[PDB]
């Protein structure tokens, strides 16, 4: 989510 | 949420951040910002630093990662903070 705007709960989407 | 015409952008990372680059094989004196954080999210993926019920939630306080951040935890929730915490780390090259 950081990268790109990827949404999710488990800490590798959050990240992205 | 980097935009794209700033995810290619090259920065140069200050000496802290560089040796936490180097620890999961980076090999690079420069990168570009998408690089940085994939690199600093497999270092947090690697050491297993993330809360297992609440993945957000990153504890760093006996890691070189809270030294480099000046926290002792934090949540990935918070962009804005994560991302002035790495510009303080970083040189971006205009
Ligand atoms: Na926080």
């Amino acid at each position: 989510g950081l990268i790109d705007g990827t949404e999710g709960t488990d800490f590798e989407s959050m990240w992205r | 949420q980097i935009p794209a015409s700033e995810q290619e952008t090259l920065v140069r990372p200050k000496p802290l951040l560089l040796k936490l680059l180097k620890s999961v094989g980076a090999q690079k004196d420069t990168y570009t910002m998408k690089e940085v954080l994939f690199y600093l999210g497999q270092y947090i993926m690697t050491k297993r630093l993330y809360d297992a019920a609440q993945q957000h939630i990153v504890y760093c306080s006996n890691d070189l990662l809270g030294d480099l951040f000046g926290v002792p935890s934090f949540s990935v929730k918070e962009h804005r903070k994560i991302y002035t915490m790495i510009y303080r780390n970083l040189v971006v090259v205009n």
